[PDB]
This record gives structure tokens, sequence and C-alpha cells, in this order.
RNA sequence: AUAUGAAUUAAUGCGAAGUUGAA
RNA sequence: CUAGAGUCUAGUAGUAUGAAUACAAUUAUUUAUAAUAUAUAUAUAAAUAAUAAAUGAAAAUGAAAGUAUUCCACCUGAAGAGUACGUUAGCAAUAAUGAAACUCAAAACAAUAGACGGUUACAG
RNA sequence: UUAAGAGUUAAACCUAGCCAACGAUCCAUAAUCGAUAAUGAAAGUUAGAACGAUCACGUUGACUCUGAAAUAUAGUCAAUA
RNA sequence: UGUGGUGUAAACGUGAGUAAUUUUAUUAGGAAUUAAUGAACUAUAGAAUAAGCUAAAUACUUAAUAUUAUAUAAAA
RNA sequence: UUUUAUAUAUAUAUAAUAAGGAAAAGUAUUUAUAAGAA
């Protein structure tokens, strides 16, 4: 769950697309998985596929302690006409100054008003809110009335 | 995502792995046993050479 | 530079206002008296034999103030008002001595921006 | 602090064997070995002694 | 050893006694500064 | 209700019935934009004696029992203190048995040494005439 | 101690046209 | 420079491109291993050089002066000034900490064209 | 003693503590604040005149009576004029 | 202009002191778990006696009549 | 890929074999708003 590994992650997708590499890997956790599977859903991500530190798996493979050390997320990248799909990615709570916001204020932001030097969301952007440890966009988790923790900002 | 990310080994597991490290570690004193105890039997054997008295 | 830094005490420089008629002590004006009038060269590139005067406050402070217009009647112990402002190519003359007020009359045949130099129409 | 004499102390007992070795152990292996050829006491004795001469 | 006190306490007290250590020698901040040596003598 | 803050004791004895609890409360920062903890000592009231350093506990508001002390103990949330007390006063004897014990072996040892010839009898009987490889081979054998 | 004045005294800022060295 | 020893020892004192983590396209050389049968113009790594993208005011950097995270130290126009005073240690020397008023619209950095130099050579 | 806790004040006896480089103690300065005023895009910054809320004082210091509540713009004593 | 009752703890003005040892701001904050205090009105009941001293009294004195601490239980 | 077949010592080397084909028309409020010059 660490902010520090998530920001290790959105770093490593923004290089990623800057010298267009078309699969790459993440570290194997709840958080990233999560991460990946709701950047997958919006189209940002080609695929996501499991893996070794080697590659992705041919065959399935049961997930043990024995095995977790190399296991690895393998995302795979969308360009389309040139550009990079998943242009930029960043953390918008630090690990230092970490931002947990309530509802209203997630409607403040996605209306344009700029709460905690946060700036607030933009039309093609995507928002994304931990709540009691389940990631989501923060449209559904104003759809849900759930106060969470706002992490990150990919456009 | 809602799912355990992985499946906990049960105590049966532990104990088979358990006895997969300490054949290891146990082979790997018997080379160093072996390798120490040959060592010593060289010695021996030439030790007629040496000049003791 | 880093949050707990800043929090520290790091930050932007104060753009800080510092009085530019500090024996003024934050007044509009003072009265004073002048102790002598004096006639000084200033700074080049300019030249000129331009009039100023030393006067003691009212709060007891000491300056130099500029005579402003074509003519002054101020003499040594002339009773003045002063304001802030410094003559620009004279250096330590903070101050400009009110022309119309006290001692000092306004500037005669002054038709222009009488209001600045004390006359009357 | 005891622990530290009692270990301190076993490095200067009296013969205590290098590498690994223990005079049980090598006693063991030697008279394996001097059995062995069945199937001069001085010199077999002395040859013992620069062996744990080697050893300590 | 401070590792061991959070982890352990039991362990830890039975450690730092036998190994001939006071938990004030494990919390305390120590650096061999010349003054402990000669506070202790050392050389 | 009275004020109640959960807190860490950090000094404990120094005082007569009394202790001090770090109580750490979380604030916002506009100025560095930051939800910060912020910390405070508070000479607390320990009537019983039943607070060591280290312990998780409940103060709770009371009347002003001194001219600093207006809190009390309510309750131990963690007497991880009180464990450190215990296991020290049991160590400094639990350790001392062992010990007494190895002495005891390391000089039966010795003295078993100082009995200690054999290859006088072990050569008289040749004139008329390992166990960790065992263990491994048992271990291998239930593998 | 907080101030206010002080013979005696330390340093430095400016400017006038210059004077002297060659760092 | 100070003490003890017969010149030595023991000293006082403390001057004269931050660290870590994740990631980041090539080429050419080497370098060290791992192989396969000198050949696979062998693969895996680190060192060196020119790059690409990227960054930068540029020079230039180019696996870092790049993309990100965390911790610390430091800077806030020039001069006054690392000065004065006070304190801190030191027998002292010195060191550390360290301003203020006044004066000015300056000052500085990289690079461009120039004329300049006993600056270099080279020619006509 | 008080209607009432408390080294608040007075008495007695114990313990050695408490605060402090996230700045004590000391010094200088200041009445404080708002749904008040000014400003800014805002965070904030400034003022505390005017409207309103709280405190302190009524030439200076201490004490006393009354009283539920006062060291009262009261009384006594002293200081200054 | 004699004896008495009520009123001047408010309001008015000021910002000296005050960096908190009692000040200001905030809390759906507390207890010691604040008095047989009503200060001045409301709604209810009752009572309003005797002497003295004042020149006299609704002035003053003296006297008459009208919650807490115990003990027993009950609960929470 | 998978399944079997032969051979060799439960396993190994070889040969063959592959189940994923569906069609249909019609069914605004967008928000807060930060400029520089010599
Ligand atoms: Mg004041
Ligand atoms: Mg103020
Ligand atoms: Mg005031
Ligand atoms: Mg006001
Ligand atoms: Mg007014
Ligand atoms: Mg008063
Ligand atoms: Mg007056
Ligand atoms: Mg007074
Ligand atoms: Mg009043
Ligand atoms: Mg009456």
């Amino acid at each position: 769950m660490s902010l520090v590994k998530l920001a290790n992650t959105c770093a490593h997708l923004q290089n990623c697309s800057k010298v267009r590499v078309a699969l790459t890997s993440i570290p194997y956790t709840k958080l990233q998985l999560q991460f990946a599977y709701n950047l997958y859903q919006q189209g940002f991500l080609s695929s996501l596929q499991k893996g070794s530190t080697m590659g992705p798996d041919k065959d399935f493979v049961e997930v043990t302690p024995d095995n977790i050390s190399t296991r690895r997320l393998w995302v795979g990248l969308k360009y389309r006409d040139n550009k990079p799909v998943l242009s930029s990615c960043k953390l918008i709570s630090k690990p230092n100054s970490r931002i947990h916001l309530p509802m209203e204020d997630m409607k403040k932001l996605c209306s344009g008003v700029t709460i905690r030097n946060i700036k607030p969301l933009q039309p093609g952007e995507l928002i994304l809110v931990r709540a009691h440890n389940n990631i989501m966009d923060i449209n559904e988790a104003i759809s849900k009335k759930l106060d969470g923790e706002v992490l990150c900002r990919v456009k | 995502m809602s799912q355990p990310l992985l499946r906990n080994r049960s105590p049966e597991e532990s104990e088979l792995l358990k006895l997969k490290r300490n054949y290891n570690r146990s082979l790997l004193n018997f080379q160093a046993h072996k390798k120490k105890l040959n060592e010593l039997l060289n010695l021996y054997h030439v030790a007629n050479e040496f000049i003791v008295t | 530079a880093t949050l707990n830094q800043i929090k520290r005490g790091s930050g932007p420089p104060r753009r800080k206002k510092i009085s530019t008629a500090p024996q003024l002590d934050q007044c509009p004006q003072r009265k004073g008296v002048v102790l002598r009038v004096m006639v000084l060269k200033p700074k080049k590139p300019n030249s000129a034999q331009r009039k100023a005067c030393r006067v003691r406050l009212t709060n007891g402070n000491v300056v130099s103030a500029y005579i402003p217009g074509e003519g002054h009647d101020a003499q040594e112990h002339s009773i003045v008002y002063v304001r802030g402002g410094r003559c620009q190519d004279l250096p330590g003359v903070k101050y400009h001595v009110i022309r119309g007020a006290g001692d000092l009359s306004g500037v005669v045949n002054r038709i222009s921006s009488r209001s600045k130099y004390g006359a009357k129409k | 602090t005891p622990f530290i004499t009692r270990i301190m102390a076993e490095l200067k007992e009296p013969l205590v064997l290098s590498k690994g070795y223990n005079i049980e152990e090598v006693d063991k292996f030697l008279a394996a070995i001097e059995s062995a050829k069945r199937e001069d006491i001085e010199k077999l004795e002395d040859r013992r002694e620069a062996i744990l001469r080697i050893l300590s | 050893l401070r590792y061991l006190k959070r982890d352990n306490p039991e362990k830890y007290y039975w450690t730092i006694q036998k190994l001939g250590l006071n938990d004030a020698a494990i919390t305390d901040e120590f650096n061999m500064d010349r003054r402990y040596m000669q506070d202790y003598e050392f050389f | 209700a009275r004020q109640n803050f959960l807190g860490l004791v950090v000094s404990q004895g120094k005082m007569q019935k009394t202790v001090k609890v770090r109580v750490e409360t979380k604030v916002f920062n506009k100025k560095i934009n930051k939800e910060l903890f912020h910390r405070r000592d508070y000479l607390v009231h320990d009537e019983g004696e039943i607070s060591r350093e280290g312990d998780l506990v409940r103060i709770e508001a009371t009347r002003p029992l001194s001219k600093r002390k207006f809190f009390a103990i309510a309750e131990i949330i963690r007497n991880k203190g009180q464990q450190f007390a215990l296991y020290e006063s049991e160590a400094q004897l639990s350790v001392a048995k062992e010990e007494a014990q190895k002495a005891k072996e390391f000089l039966d040892k010795r003295s078993v040494r100082e009995n200690k010839t054999l290859l006088r009898d072990i050569r008289t009987i040749q004139d008329a005439l390992s166990g960790l490889e065992v263990n491994l081979e048992k271990q291998r054998s239930l593998i």
C-alpha cells in the first residue's frame, strides 16, 4: 500500500510511455493490481497479464508465498496515432502530505474548485480515490458517498 | 480484486518445506564433513615425513 | 525546500517594505526648525547648485530637506514643515520642505502646478 | 560477564583442534585407518602428535 | 537489540543480561567519544 | 463527556503517584498544507502506581490535583512497560540458573578430559588383532 | 536591568576634480 | 602554539555537482564471468566514448544536471561584512556564531559579433 | 481558609523533581476578538477608529466594611498636585 | 438644612497595565460532582409576636415562633 | 495445445490426431477564475 511504490509505478509508466515500450511490468500488489485494473477499464492500458520477473506467465500459476517475491503484473501500453494514450501520471497525495477528502470536497474538486491546493478535475482526466482499501474512480466514489483518500491523476 | 491475493500455505506444506530446507542445509554440512575428513586423511597419510622428534 | 524545512521556517523572501522617510516616525509630515541653509552640488551627470536645509524636527531627530521652487525664503531658525521624498541627484537629502507653510512662502509668480508650490489664485 | 568468560576459556583449553576438528573425531578416524590395514609404535604416536600440533 | 526489545520483550532482557548489558546501554545514544574512553579507562 | 486521551507513558517513578504521558493529536497546517501530528506531555495522576514506562494508557480529565496535574490514569490499553519490568526481574535470575549449570558442565568436561592414554590400549588390542551422515540418511529417508 | 546624554574614541558609506602605484 | 619528558612524546585546535530508493533507447569498444562447438562476429553484467529522447538561460548533462519518491544542509540585489559588538572555547594565537545604519540602481552568469594583447602560430 | 479543586494563600512533614534548541528563563512591544473595516483570485495579510463581544482601569499602591458578587470611581492609610 | 427607605457592582469614558499566575477566541468540554447566596420579577402557600434604645418609626439592637449529618433499607 | 500409438528405462524419444461461427428493425444547469510594464 506504499505511496512510494505507487509513485515508483507512476514514474515507471511515464518513462515507459516516453520511450514507447509496448509491454512492461509493475509490482504484483493489490494496490498496484487495483490501479492497473482501473486504468485498464478506462482504456489507458491495453491489457493486464500475470507473470514473473522474466516475463508473462505461459500457464496459470497459483499465487503462494513461495513465488510471491518474483511475481509481477505485466501491463501493455497503448499508443494511438503516434501518441501515447497514457501520456502522463502523477500522485496527488504525496507520502509526506496525504490528502483525505470528504465527499463534499470531492464534489467541489470535480466541479472546478481547488481544494487543499489540488488542481481540479479536467475533462479528459482520471482521478483515483482509495476508500476502505478499495481503489475507485472519483466519480464512483462520489456516487457511493464514500469518504476516501485521493491518490493520483493520470491524464 | 475482492478475492485474497495469495493462498496461504497449509501447515502440512509448512512441515514439508521445513524438511526440504533442512535437507539442503544438512547436505551442505555433509559435503563439508567429507572434505574435512579427506583433508585429515591426506594429512595423516603424509604425516610420516614430518619431523616432530 | 522540503515540507519540513518549509515548516521549520524556510520560505519565500519577505517582500519587506522599509520606510523611505524613517525620521518622520510614520507621520505624513512633521514640523521642524531650520538650523542652517546649505547649497550643495548633486551627483554627476547632473550639475547644479541645489538648496537644502538642516532641520531639527519636533520628535527630536535631525534631517536634511530639499527646498523646492524657484526662490526660497528660508533662513536659519525658520519654522518649516517636512514631508517625505528624496532629492534624487543629491545623496543624503531624504525629505522635502513644504512650500506655503511655516516660514516658507509659495513660489513667487508661480502659475502652473500652483498647489505643489503653495501658490494662490 | 560469565558467558564471555566461558567462551574465551574454551579457546584456551589444553587441547582443542582448529578448522572444525575435535579430538574425539580425529581419534576415531586415526584408529579406523590403523584398523583398515589389518584386513614401530613410537612412530605412529609421534605422527599423531605432529597431526595434533598442526591443528592446534 | 532495540528491535529485539520491540519484537520479543522477554528474550530481549534474557539476552542483554546474558551478554552483560543493561537496557540503558542498548537504549541510549552511544559513540566512542574519547571521553567515553577516559570514563571507562578503555586504553 | 470528560476529556479522554490516548497516550504513551514516558517517565515513571521519578515522582510520587504521578507519571508523564505523551499525547499525540492530528491538526491541519494550512501553511504547509499537511495533516501533521502534534505532541504534548501531560502530568497525569497515577494512584496505585500501576503505570510503567512504555505503557499505552487512556488518561481522563479530573479535578485539579496539583498546579499542573489535571488528568488521571483511566485504563491501561497495553501494559508493555509492566511486561518490561517483570521480564527484567525474571531474567536476572533466569539467566543465572543457566549460567550456573553451564559452569558446572564446563568444569565437568574439564575433569573428564583431566582423567584422560587409550592409544596404548588400542595398540595393545590391535597387536592381538558419521553420526551426522546417519542423521542425513534419516532426513532423506523421511523425505 | 530597561532607557536617555556624554568629553575620549573604532569602523565604514558617499561625493569634487584629481594625485600616486601597475595588483 | 601549549604542557610532560632529553631535543622527543602527550597534546590544544578543527580549517584550506549531499544521501538513499524505482525507472530510463542505441551504438562502439573494452572488462568479468557463464556457456556452446579459434568459432558461435556468443549471451549476461560493470567501465569507457559518441549519441537519441529528455532537461537546461545556455555552455553543457545524457544512466544524471533525466523521469519520480524521501531526509538533511544551504540561498534571497551590490557594497558595508564575514566587518563591529556580545558570547563560546582557547594561557594566548585564532576559531565558531554574526548583525545594523548609510550609499546605489545596479550587480552577475552563458553565449554572440568585434577591436584588442609582448596571445599563439601560420602564411601572403 | 472558601459555597467550592488546587503550593492560591498560611503552617507542618516527606520525595527530587518540573520547564528547555519544536526555544525555556529574561528582555522589548501590545488591550483581545467578530457574522466589523481594508485588500487579494484565494490561502491569507493589515487595522482593532466606527457597529458589536470580552477584559482592565477611573491620579498611584496596599488593605478593610458591606455584600451573593468589590482589594469598589466606596472607606482607612500613604504617594503626587 | 432633623431620623430614615431605594439608586450610583450599572451606564459613560479610556486602553495605562496585561505575552497570560486569573487575559481573549473555540468546545454539542468538564467538577470540586459549586452554598440550606436572590440580587429582582413570576406562580404558589403561609406568617407578620414581644421588649428595649432613639424625640418617633418601615432606623437600630435582644428575644420568641416557622438543607446537610447520622442510621435502616432499596436499587443500579 | 490436448489425447492416444510404438519403442526404451511411473517416466523418456519419436508419429498421428484441433472441440471455440453469432447474423434483425426500433428502443442545458459544466460551475472557481490569478494579465503585467520600465
Ligand atoms: Mg499598552
Ligand atoms: Mg496586534
Ligand atoms: Mg491597553
Ligand atoms: Mg472599537
Ligand atoms: Mg474615538
Ligand atoms: Mg478599580
Ligand atoms: Mg485625570
Ligand atoms: Mg487604582
Ligand atoms: Mg464598573
Ligand atoms: Mg427591617
